[PDB]
């Protein structure tokens, strides 16, 4: 309304008009190399790449021209915020060339990283295969404990002086643009303002991220616990009853995930999961039939169907890489180099339910068709593989007996699976992150980085280094996220959002019955509060956002807590002649 | 991967 603004409104459509057109063209070489993966399409791929970030520079240049304090459309203001900013620009051109050839290098370490035979050095493991092999199946302690601590001494070392020097260039940078650290400027994305009543902080995402793990550390403690005893009989003498849990003993390089443990510890193992594969190949399923029965869950909730350019281009079989893609100009399409199992059968709903996002946003502006914030979009396509591997779901489209009845112990299975993936990633996720915020705020010193690492693992986490580790040692980026420069956060922020969104589609479908058998299918009021939240993109605040579907405004962690509120019921039962909680004395080298 | 982002709008294949 002002001529600051009216002005602004001009940029932004001639920049939305360019943006569009050098964005689908950078997508089809990004498209092309991703399916023909060619030294020509290659070269064009590193082409567009230049072409499309140096178009986003010159861009910015010329956003720097409208004050945002003279703008008082909000969905002006937030397309010329994302613009405006600086980023590494605001380095001297030393100091950047500096920084890239350190993130370069962390990257290359983290990525050719391998560990040799001491007896044969001519024979050597990568992370992947090798030493993730190791780490998910073996029981020999020693074994996974030479894998564990060689992967920290060759990669981890190498890391150490790189990231002390890419903590000094984040931190500049960060504060030249205005913020307080690093952190604060990655908590960024959380941030909302100049919207009443929905408003929301940098320093308040470390408030309701502390809040929330208080409030699932029960939960998570008799889990810990539980999975302790099984752990006692599986590494017989290793494992003390009061203390930690030994970091390599976890099933992966870095107990992200306790998945690999549930052979380890599955309550009623002579029970089997449900896999319906061989349900799919008896009834001569391939890969078109997986997508049209996606198809129609979405259609049965409201949503539209796919288009019909996405069934043309589309690649549905054999970098296979299962993804989503968001072209514009009308054109969706889903990468999978999908068979006939049940794994790729929910994959399938996962990926549809990106392509869902993608479309009810499409007609926002270019910087705003995104999801809410970091966590929503990955919390849309669970919820979606969840409604799908429901019992209640495989019986309604025939790949499950009519006269199935999931039993007592089938339930506690499936539940305790589910923990030790969704659960077991919570402490750990938040533990890395607060560890790096600390960092980038200065609140640990260099010569304490280990020592404050391995504290915090043993009283957030409950698990325990296997040996000790001086201040030679950077074992946080021995992580891919952190060597690569990659906020951890969101994998948290995602995992509470999912439940509460499917608590809500749950209630809005009338479920009767605990959360976590819940099937949304053929509920028009479900797809309905669901697309409310879908279609705004990211031009409304995600407080607001969030509350179109759940009717809160904030992170909670209720839904999580009801979803597995029947393991939690069994696991007290469980443990009540086991200890509960760790104490940080207890380490396998003292 | 190509981005509708201002901050990271390369991610690495
Ligand atoms: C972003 O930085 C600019 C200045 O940096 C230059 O312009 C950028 C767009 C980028 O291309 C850099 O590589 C350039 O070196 C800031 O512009 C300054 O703003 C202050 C306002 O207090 C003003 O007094 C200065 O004269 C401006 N300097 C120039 C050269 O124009 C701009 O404010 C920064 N934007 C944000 C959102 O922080
Ligand atoms: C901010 O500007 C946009 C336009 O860039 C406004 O959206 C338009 O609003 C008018 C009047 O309601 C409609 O006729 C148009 O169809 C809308 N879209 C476009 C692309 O012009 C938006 O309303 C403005 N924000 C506020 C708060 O008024
Ligand atoms: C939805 O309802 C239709 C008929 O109303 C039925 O054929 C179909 O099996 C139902 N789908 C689910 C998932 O229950
Ligand atoms: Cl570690
Ligand atoms: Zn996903």
């Amino acid at each position: 309304q002002s001529t600051i603004e009216e002005q602004a409104k001009t940029f932004l459509d001639k920049f939305n008009h360019e943006a569009e057109d050098l964005f689908y063209q950078s997508s089809l070489a990004s498209w092309n190399y991703n399916t023909n993966i060619t030294e020509e399409n290659v070269q064009n791929m590193n082409n567009a790449g230049d072409k499309w970030s140096a178009f986003l520079k010159e861009q910015s240049t010329l956003a720097q021209m409208y004050p945002l304090q003279e703008i008082q459309n909000l969905t002006v203001k937030l397309q010329l915020q994302a613009l405006q900013q600086n980023g590494s620009s605001v380095l001297s051109e030393d100091k950047s060339k500096r920084l890239n050839t350190i993130l370069n290098t962390m990257s290359t370490i983290y990525s050719t990283g391998k560990v040799c035979n001491p007896d044969n050095p001519q024979e050597c493991l990568l992370l992947e295969p090798g030493l993730n092999e190791i780490m998910a199946n073996s029981l020999d302690y020693n074994e996974r404990l030479w894998a564990w601590e060689s992967w920290r001494s060759e990669v981890g070392k190498q890391l150490r002086p790189l990231y002390e020097e890419y903590v000094v260039l984040k931190n500049e940078m960060a504060r030249a643009n205005h913020y307080e650290d690093y952190g604060d400027y990655w908590r960024g994305d959380y941030e909302v303002n100049g919207v009443d009543g929905y408003d929301y902080s940098r320093g308040q995402l470390i408030e309701d991220v502390e809040h929330t793990f208080e409030e699932i550390k029960p939960l998570y403690e008799h889990l810990h616990a539980y999975v302790r005893a099984k752990l006692m009989n599986a590494y017989p003498s290793y494992i003390s009853p009061i203390g930690c849990l030994p970091a390599h003993l976890l099933g992966d390089m870095w107990g992200r995930f306790w998945t690999n443990l549930y052979s380890l510890t599955v309550p009623f193992g002579q029970k089997p999961n449900i896999d319906v594969t061989d349900a799919m190949v008896d009834q001569a399923w391939d890969a078109q039939r997986i997508f049209k029965e996606a198809e129609k869950f979405f259609v049965s909730v409201g949503l539209p169907n796919m288009t019909q350019g996405f069934w043309e281009n589309s690649m549905l079989t054999d970098v296979c890489h299962p993804t989503a893609w968001d072209l514009g100009k009308g054109d969706f399409r889903i990468l999978m180099c999908t068979k006939v199992t049940m794994d790729d059968f929910l994959t399938a709903h996962h990926e549809m339910g990106h392509i869902q996002y993608d479309m009810a946003y499409a007609a926002q502006p270019f910087l705003l068709r995104n999801g809410a914030n970091e966590g929503f979009h990955e919390a849309v396509g669970e919820i979606m593989s969840l409604s799908a591997a429901t019992p209640k779901h495989l019986k309604s489209i025939g790949l499950l007996s009519p006269d199935f009845q999931e039993d007592n112990e089938t339930e506690i299975n499936f539940l305790l699976k589910q923990a030790l993936t969704i659960v077991g990633t919570l402490p750990f996720t938040y533990m890395l992150e607060k560890w790096r915020w600390m960092v980038f705020k200065g609140e640990i010193p260099k010569d304490q980085w280990m020592k404050k690492w391995w504290e915090m693992k043993r009283e957030i986490v409950g698990v325990v280094e296997p040996v000790p580790h001086d201040e030679t040692y950077c074992d946080p980026a021995s992580l891919f996220h952190v060597s690569n420069d990659y906020s951890f956060i969101r994998y948290y922020t995602r995992t509470l959002y999912q439940f509460q969104f499917q608590e809500a589609l749950c209630q809005a479908a009338k479920h009767e019955g605990p959360l976590h058998k819940c099937d949304i299918s053929n509920s028009t009021e479900a797809g309905q509060k669901l697309f409310n939240m879908l279609r705004l993109g990211k031009s409304e605040p995600w407080t607001l956002a969030l509350e179109n579907v759940v009717g809160a405004k904030n992170m909670n962690v209720r839904p999580l807590l009801n979803y597995f509120e029947p393991l939690f019921t069994w696991l007290k039962d469980q443990n009540k002649n086991s200890f509960v909680g760790w104490s940080t004395d207890w380490s396998p080298y003292a | 991967y190509f981005q509708r982002s201002v901050r990271l709008p390369y991610l690495r294949c």
